[PDB]
């Protein structure tokens, strides 16, 4: 019956344009509608409508239009993916960059397929007063999207030290230790050794001990994945490494566990 | 020989929040073998038209300049577009 | 002979796509079709242009409608057709490079598609990607062979 | 631009002629295009500044006014007579001998 | 902890006894100031060898140098930096055929990047120097392309973030110019981005347009003889017409032009137009520059009273 409304209102009052002419809230009103009914093509006519006519729509019907994407398809996110993903995000630009609420972020952190793609990104956040919640929810599968991509230990190595310098004006100092641990476990892999050495004095965390089983892990996984990359250890052989396995190891663990 | 997958305008291409820093224009600019836009990954949702299919298909271009001329007008272009896109307020 | 004496007692000249068209230009008030129907004049000077230093990148577009007028008329040259022997003009400025569109270039092209003739087998017809090589001749010929 | 779009062309063709109101109307024209400066009627060298970039988008405008082709040589006799005339008033000055 | 470092390697060093000299290294170690030292004072045993004319040792003293790499020397990177950066360009010098400027970007730009250090701005510096060194072979237009490749590689590795560089080197100025004058060496050899380039240089870099860059343009731009677009890039101007003065260098034309200055080109740029904007905008002329003018136009056309008298006292 709505459908039919809708219909018949458009084509008698004027043919030449839809219903975004309304007030732009009922125009936000309609948008929420659609979206519990899960009308994406609708969905998406009256969102580029509403921001055109200058209307920033409520932080909760834009995630809710995250969802209802998300379900649409069953999300699972894979090379056929995000292409059928676009189409949906042209009238976004505008929310992004200025304003964009932590659903919207952590909804394009696994779109961006590049490091790249992300610097923009990541820039805009540390450009926004909500930078320190918005890491704060999407560091992790930031973390994971990042080491996905750049396979070859040299790049993402440099691609992780460029997010640590662009990340430490965030929270001035003094980040918290969830995040400093977190990025150790995303960083004792590959190499950079020298600069988590620095790390470690650089904050007051100081722990040698088990990372409740993850620090042996993290060292299990870089040797595991030593075959496939970083085969020559340039610098990142035991010939180098030898002073940094001796240096932290708690007495828990009988030299690295005798690895 | 097969399509060669020819750039589109910045038109065509829809993306929210790539913004190209103008060091990476300059090194579209400064390339003069086979030029690309993000190292030609293939990444590029493009409103494109395909000779016999002009139906505005949305697929992911190389965005590799095939040629060298043209390629500046293309970046500010681009850069002008975005811009816009970033000043309008709401 | 005097630019000839010219340039063989003096280095290399730029001789620019102008200098090339109006001698073209010149050439065609020059040769008289009552006369001599066989244009000497202006083959000759396409034949010099092409052979000039090797004609090192010579692709100019200038909008040579010269070139369409003496194609207009037809079997003046060594092979049955003229149009064909002036095709050898295409290879030069395949790209397009400075034609990207609009103008009278883009037009005269399109408008040059009727050097095409008779019912053949024309599959070296690379010209450019996106062409409409089913889109003229067919219907206007088959039945007219039928009829006949 | 100094050529607009049908601006400079209702301009250029007028209210039908000149008369001695196209002297504000080139004011006009200098002032809605680059350099607008607005403190003065009329100057020798923004006139000779406008000039140049009047010959270098002549070419435009003449396409724009390729239908219509007559008013635009009176325009341009026009500004002759503003340009002389200009220059004999700097003449009545004597400065540097009488008629350089 | 070995006293006789730096003391006594280099004479074993001259001769290369392998083991004979890398014995004392080996026994030093320790403190990180015996990890300089072991790190120290082999620049100026290699700078010496320089002095001997001896490159090829390159593999030799790169293994030398790459089994005493000190974690502590890392430890220090800010002052260990420059020493690395003296070593590889002295190994580049040094038969630079087995090490090749890609093993200068592998081996200091690609380790220090993931070692995470921030780039100086004299990194590009230094590599657009040892690149112009040295060329490779195929001088057929391909020493350019190929530059060019190596180039825009070795700049591919901070398209990233600011790397601390918020200004990053393309607004740094020189740095530009010699990579300019790197990928086109003369009118030999035309490379197809000048135009690209220096055109991006206008549309971008106009805000913040300095005098080295816009001198340098020039300066290349003579070298391969495009007066056409000369003119266009000579014309143009970011800001509206001369505001606040004339910023382009009226100076530094004069003394480009003056150099080579083809009698038609000079003529068609004195006479047919392309002059009498300097009244135009009113720009103080100085008495050099005047006197360069001056000459200009007694080697050009009329210098006596119109063009060299004009616009000097405003006739």
């Amino acid at each position: 019956a709505l459908e039919n409304l809708l219909a018949a209102i458009n084509n008698r009052f004027f043919p030449g344009r839809c219903e975004n002419s309304l007030h732009p809230i009922v125009i936000e009103q309609l948008l929420s509608y659609f979206i519990k009914t899960g009308n994406l093509n609708e969905s998406k006519n009256f969102l580029g409508h509403l921001i055109k006519k200058g209307i920033l729509p409520e932080a909760t019907i834009i995630n809710r239009y995250l969802e209802a994407i998300d379900v649409h398809f069953d999300k699972s996110t894979k090379i056929f993916d995000i292409r059928s993903k676009f189409a949906f995000i042209a009238d976004l630009a505008p929310i992004i960059e200025n304003y964009g609420t932590i659903d919207l972020f952590k909804f394009l952190i696994p779109m961006c397929r590049h490091f790249d793609e992300l610097c923009s990104l990541l820039n805009i956040i540390r450009k926004s007063n909500n930078a320190k919640r918005a890491v704060d929810s999407t560091l992790p599968i930031f973390i994971k999207k990042v080491l996905t991509f750049t396979k070859d230990p040299m790049i993402n190595s440099g691609n992780l030290s460029t997010v640590f310098n662009i990340v430490s004006p965030i929270y001035g100092q003094n980040v918290p230790s969830e995040f400093v641990e977190k990025f150790i476990l995303s960083f004792a892999l590959q190499g950079n050794y020298t600069m988590m050495a620095h790390m470690i004095d650089t904050y007051k965390i100081k722990l040698s001990h088990k990372y409740q089983l993850q620090i042996i892990r993290a060292l299990k996984n870089s040797e595991r994945n030593h075959a496939l990359k970083n085969t020559g250890a340039v610098g990142y052989n035991k010939e180098f490494k030898k002073y940094f396995i001796e240096k932290y190891l708690n007495c828990t663990e009988r030299e690295a566990l005798r690895p | 020989i097969k399509h060669a997958d020819k750039v589109p305008h910045p038109e065509e291409i829809i993306h929210p929040f790539y913004q190209p820093t103008a060091i990476e224009q300059f090194t579209a600019c400064a390339t003069e073998y086979n030029p690309s836009l993000l190292d030609g990954k293939k990444i590029a949702p493009s409103l494109i038209k395909h000779p016999v299919s002009l139906k505005t298909i949305l697929v992911d271009s190389k965005l590799k300049f095939d040629d060298i001329r043209g390629v500046n007008k293309w970046l500010m272009e681009f850069v002008a577009r975005r811009q816009h896109q970033r000043n309008i307020v709401l | 002979s005097i630019l000839d004496s010219f340039i063989k007692h003096y280095p290399d000249v730029k001789l620019d796509a102008l200098f090339w068209r109006r001698l073209f230009q010149l050439s065609h008030f020059a040769w008289t079709p009552a006369n001599d129907k066989k244009a000497t004049s202006v083959v000759r000077c396409w034949h010099l242009m092409k052979q000039w230093y090797a004609s090192k990148r010579l692709r100019p577009s200038v909008d040579y409608e010269t070139l369409r007028q003496l194609y207009d008329i037809m079997k003046k040259t060594g092979n049955f057709p003229l149009g064909i022997d002036v095709l050898r003009s295409f290879k030069p400025g395949i790209e397009r490079t400075r034609a990207e569109n609009a103008g009278k270039v883009n037009n005269i092209i399109i408008k040059y598609q009727k050097c095409i003739i008779k019912e053949l087998v024309n599959r070296g017809r690379f010209s450019a990607v996106r062409e409409f090589i089913d889109s003229y001749g067919f219907d206007r010929k088959m039945t007219k062979d039928l009829n006949i | 631009i100094p050529i607009d779009v049908h601006t400079l062309k209702r301009i250029i063709s007028s209210s039908g002629m000149d008369e001695s109101e196209f002297s504000k109307s080139i004011s006009y024209l200098f002032a809605k295009t680059v350099d607008p400066e607005p403190k003065d009627v009329l100057s020798l060298e923004d006139l000779s500044f406008l000039l140049s970039k009047l010959y270098t988008q002549r070419f435009q405008i003449r396409r724009i006014c390729r239908d219509i082709n007559a008013k635009y040589s009176e325009f341009w006799f026009k500004l002759f007579s503003l340009y002389a005339e200009k220059v004999d008033a700097k003449r009545n000055q004597v400065n540097l001998r009488n008629t350089k | 902890i070995n006293p006789n470092g730096l003391s006594n390697l280099r004479y074993f060093l001259q001769k290369e006894d392998f083991k004979g000299a890398n014995k004392i290294i080996q026994s030093s170690s320790g403190t990180e100031t015996h990890n300089i030292r072991t790190l120290e004072h082999v620049k100026n045993t290699l700078k010496d060898l320089v002095g001997q004319e001896r490159k090829v040792d390159v593999v030799q003293w790169k293994s030398l140098f790459d089994e005493h790499s000190t974690f502590l020397t890392i430890n220090q990177s800010a002052a260990y930096w420059p020493l690395r950066l003296e070593y590889a360009i002295l190994l580049n010098k040094a038969d630079p055929q087995f090490y090749s400027d890609r093993v200068f970007l592998k081996d200091y730009l690609l380790l220090k990047k993931s070692l995470g250090q921030e780039l100086i701005r004299e990194d590009l510096i230094a590599l657009l120097e040892m690149v112009l060194k040295t060329q490779h072979s195929s001088h057929s237009y391909f020493n350019l392309v190929k530059q060019n490749r190596v180039i825009i590689r070795a700049l591919n590795l901070f398209k990233g973030l600011q790397t601390e560089d918020d200004g990053s080197v393309v607004y740094d100025e020189v740095v530009i110019s010699l990579l300019l004058n790197s990928m086109v060496a003369d009118e030999r050899v035309k490379l197809r981005s000048l135009y690209e380039t220096i055109d991006h240089i206008f549309q971008t870099f106009g805000d913040k347009l300095t005098s080295g860059m816009i001198v340098s343009i020039l300066q290349n731009l003579a070298k391969i003889k495009d007066w056409n677009k000369l003119l266009q890039v000579w014309e143009a101007i970011t800001p509206t017409e001369g505001e606040g003065q004339d910023k382009r260098p009226w100076n530094e034309f004069i003394n480009v032009i003056n150099q080579s200055g083809d009698s038609h080109v000079i003529s068609k740029i004195v006479n047919n137009g392309h002059l009498l904007w300097i009244r135009r905008l009113n720009v103080n002329v100085t008495p050099e520059l005047c006197n360069s003018i001056k000459a200009l136009l007694k080697t050009a056309g009329m210098e006596n009273s119109t063009l060299e008298e004009f616009l000097v006292r405003g006739t």
